[PDB]
């Protein structure tokens, strides 16, 4: 077969340049290639002889023709291009025998089709599994060569003829063409790894109404299964790979913890398919826990063997999911803890402090008022890290994470401009608890907190102004103020007794209840989406009404008084911004009601607690 | 102890090996592990010749 | 629990090539015999009264070393009381005897010819073992070469 050297060629160098596992892997050498004879396939006038004469001269050179030996009337022409020996017969043979020697051609020719795949498609080149195929179908061509010499001692009693020849060669057809099948569709096309082993769960299906042909089929396929099973007997025990033969379906990658180990589409045998996804994410669990400094073992293990149509080798592998993905996870919850890390989180994200911000917002004030790049950043860590220390907030040990951190956006950093609008934190994680949360939790965070800042924010403004008036007998300002008050105390009692705390209460409950990584991964994407989309962001406008409350709030206690200029802190031309400021704040709240209203709850519920200016007008 | 159960454990073997008895290693470890418990090893002569005979039933 | 390490036995002493209905038989046999002997001298002598019978069959250094280890051993009583129970069914140069060439100061006796005779004998049993391998492994293999085809092999049988 010509083709064999450029398969090698094409197979090393493939091999090579995926994964530096192994390389230069043994050539065979090249006096097996050149001889014809390690390869286990390579006169007088029959017309006027008597008949008895002449199938008795027939049986002789067919019981050679069989093995890779010339006849004595009949030669074997060379090959071609073409697989399957034909034979060239003497002229003159007779009509009778010639039909009968193409019904025991058959077997020679169900022998040339095995030993080119033994005596050549074992190599390093050809994977690991092409070795062990050789393995045992060099058992069944040891038996054929067993066959042929014990028909041979009987030949040379006088005691065999073409019927006898014929009555043996049943049981040597029935069997070697099931072999001189198999062959010539594992070897035609690559068959490497689990597709070889998806072609023999679909040829040892091939065979269950025969029953003679399925043993033989399972024989060989629980051949093939042992290399694949030793790199199995790895990789769900431990991390460890080394296989340079990729013969499996997770593939080592030379570059962390998902960028590593990675499915194969064409390396996963048929009767794992259903179980492919499992395999992998058990496997890599042990090899990044060792990442993380800790065991790798599964001292849950057994010895793997394989069964057409029954299942006890696939049991195994769930009682290693049952082990891997639970350590993993009793790894991080009480090691490099989770839990006080979410809490370190909870502290400042969700803005657990109201006393911290109070401490900071007095402090910082003056900073806050002013833009961005004019702003002073060393001045404001100290700040708070004085702000934090007075507070309550000091006994978590993850406080020295916070770090100042500028976004001058107005949201326009979605999933010139002041410095309360540019003010975030920037968390450092662990590379442990890395794996799970990462860049985009970080981000919803952060956008969460700048939603929730802009509502700490405007308090501080109502107070300032609420106590520098009290002057004590006026109540021009003082109508406008208590409506805008009124709504935005009550759009912080919504939305942290609602949106935010219950709910992380219930995800602190819920993570105790997983079993696997991807459990946690479902419950905390689950929390941190929809809370967020709970308040107010989402719309394509991004809910505009909000934010223009929000500005007409704080232009009417800052922008527009300065707590009445320091005029004794006239005309009433203060008190006629006054009152378009209201008309205009009618509006926006009237927008935003309306609008959550037709939206398909709980704070229109309670601000209107008793028909409480509900109807001014109403939409259609 | 712990020095000297590995020591009485290999000095145990060569005296089960010259005594011609069935035992290897690993039935060495099984049966010294039973006679710990408490049974009379007496009792424990009969029930190995069984197994070693109906493993033969089998092949 | 104890009968869970007869289990463990049953799987020492069968391997596994079914093979899964045999191991609760196999456990069932070694349940059942347990009990019979239920229902219905020191250690260290025993072991010099088999001694005695490899001295009696020659063989010396053999019976001084079977002594050597339970002086030391009494210098785990009831492990080496299953082994004189399970005796005798299991699996079972030097230059300083006849050779007087080297020694220190070698012992007179005059000469030897009675024990080295014995001393050829002693590669003798060697050279007598080591051609029952090979008559053994073309008896196996004549018992192929000669039969009526495929009555050694299941080939027939498909």
């Amino acid at each position: 077969l010509q083709q064999s050297l450029e398969l090698k060629r094409k197979m090393l160098r493939d091999k090579q340049n995926k994964k530096n596992s192994g390389q230069h892997l043994p050539i065979f050498p090249a006096w097996v290639y050149e001889r014809p004879a390690l390869i286990g396939d390579f006169a007088l006038p029959i017309g006027t002889l008597p008949l008895a004469s002449q199938e008795s001269a027939v049986v002789e050179d067919l019981l050679y023709v069989l093995v890779g030996v010339d006849g004595r009337y009949v030669s074997a022409q060379p090959l071609a291009g073409r697989q399957s020996r034909t034979f060239l017969v003497d002229p003159n043979l007779d009509l009778s025998i010639r039909e009968l020697v193409h019904r025991i051609l058959p077997v020679a020719a169900s022998y040339s089709a095995v030993t080119r795949f033994i005596e050549e498609k074992s190599s390093f080149e050809y994977g690991q599994v092409n070795h062990a195929l050789a393995a045992a179908m060099r058992t069944l061509v040891k038996e054929h060569l067993i066959l042929v010499s014990q028909l041979e001692q009987l030949h040379r009693q006088g005691l065999l003829s073409l019927q006898k020849l014929w009555f043996y060669i049943q049981p040597a057809m029935r069997t070697m063409d099931i072999l001189a099948s198999l062959a010539t569709s594992v070897d035609k096309g690559e068959c490497l790894g689990g597709s070889t082993l998806s072609l023999l769960h679909d040829r040892s299906f091939s065979y269950t109404g025969d029953s003679q042909a399925q043993e033989l089929c399972l024989y060989l396929t629980k051949a093939a299964s042992a290399p694949y099973f030793e790199v199995l007997e790895k990789w769900i025990y431990r991390g460890i790979i080394h296989d340079p033969y990729s013969e499996f379906m997770v593939e080592e990658h030379e570059l962390y913890w998902d960028q590593r180990y990675t499915i194969v589409q064409q390396q996963i045998p048929s009767f794992l398919q259903k179980m492919a996804d499992k395999i992998l994410s058990t496997g890599k669990y042990l090899n990044v826990v060792r990442e993380c400094g800790h065991d790798v073992t599964c001292p849950v293990a057994k010895e793997i063997i394989y069964t057409l149509k029954e299942r006890a080798y696939v049991e195994q592998i769930e009682k290693a999911f049952n082990y891997a993905s639970k350590v993993l996870l009793d790894f991080l919850m009480e090691e490099k803890e989770l839990v006080a890390h979410l809490r370190s989180i909870k502290r400042y994200f969700l803005m657990d402090q109201g006393d911290f911000f109070v401490h900071f917002m007095d402090l910082a004030e003056e900073e806050l008022r002013k833009p961005v790049e004019d702003i002073t950043p060393p001045r404001l860590e100290a700040l708070l890290e004085l702000a934090l220390r007075m507070s309550t907030a000091n006994t978590d040990p993850f406080k020295d994470d916070l770090k100042i951190d500028l976004m001058p956006h107005d949201l326009i950093t979605q999933l010139a401009l002041s410095g309360l609008e540019a003010f975030s934190f920037d968390y450092i994680v662990k590379w442990p608890l890395s794996l799970i949360i990462n860049r985009k939790a970080l981000t919803r965070y952060q956008m969460l907190f700048r939603h929730m800042f802009y509502c700490k924010h405007v308090e501080r403004q109502l107070c300032s102004v609420w106590i520098s008036n009290k002057a004590q007998w006026f109540a021009g300002a003082f109508t406008l103020r208590q409506r805008m008050l009124n709504f935005v105390q009550n759009i912080q009692y919504y939305m942290m007794f609602e949106v935010m705390e219950p709910t992380w209460h219930i995800l602190e409950k819920n993570l105790k209840s997983a079993s696997n990584i991807d459990d946690v991964l479902g419950h905390h994407t689950g929390f941190l989406d929809t809370c967020l989309k709970d308040c107010m962001l989402t719309n394509p406008e991004l809910l505009k009404v909000f934010s223009k409350l929000m500005s007409v709030c704080v232009m009417f206690t800052n922008c527009m008084q300065k707590f009445t200029q320091s005029m004794k802190l006239l005309v009433s031309g203060f008190e006629a911004t006054i009152n378009k400021f209201d008309k205009n704040f009618s509006a926006h709240l009237l927008d935003l009601l309306a609008r959550l209203s037709i939206y398909s709850a709980s704070v229109i519920s309670r601000l209107d607690f008793n028909g409480f200016y509900t109807e001014r007008l109403e939409r259609l | 102890n712990l020095n000297a159960v590995r020591e009485t454990m290999d000095v145990l073997l060569e005296i089960s090996r010259i005594l011609n008895t069935g035992l290897d290693m690993e039935t060495l470890s099984i049966c010294v592990r039973l006679c710990e418990q408490g049974i009379n090893p007496e009792a424990l002569s009969s029930v190995i010749k069984e197994l070693r005979k109906a493993t033969e039933a089998l092949k | 629990s104890i009968t869970q390490l007869f289990d463990d036995l049953c799987e020492a002493l069968l391997p596994a090539a079914n093979r899964k209905r045999a191991k609760r038989s196999l456990k069932k046999v070694a349940y059942n015999a347990l009990f019979t002997n239920l229902f219905q001298l020191p250690a260290r002598n025993k072991i010099l009264m088999l001694s005695f019978d490899l001295r009696v069959g020659g063989l010396g250094p053999k019976a001084d070393r079977l002594e050597e280890l339970v002086e030391e051993l009494e210098a785990v009583g009831s492990v080496l009381d299953l082994l004189v129970q399970l005796a005798g069914s299991g699996p079972p140069r030097d230059y300083f005897l006849n050779n007087k060439h080297v020694g220190r100061n070698v012992p007179y006796s005059g000469y030897d010819c009675d024990d080295l005779s014995v001393f050829e004998m002693d590669v003798q049993s060697l050279i007598s073992r080591e051609e029952c391998l090979c008559h053994s492994m073309i008896q196996e293999t004549l018992q192929v070469m000669e039969a009526a085809p495929g009555t050694g092999l299941p080939t027939v049988g498909l």
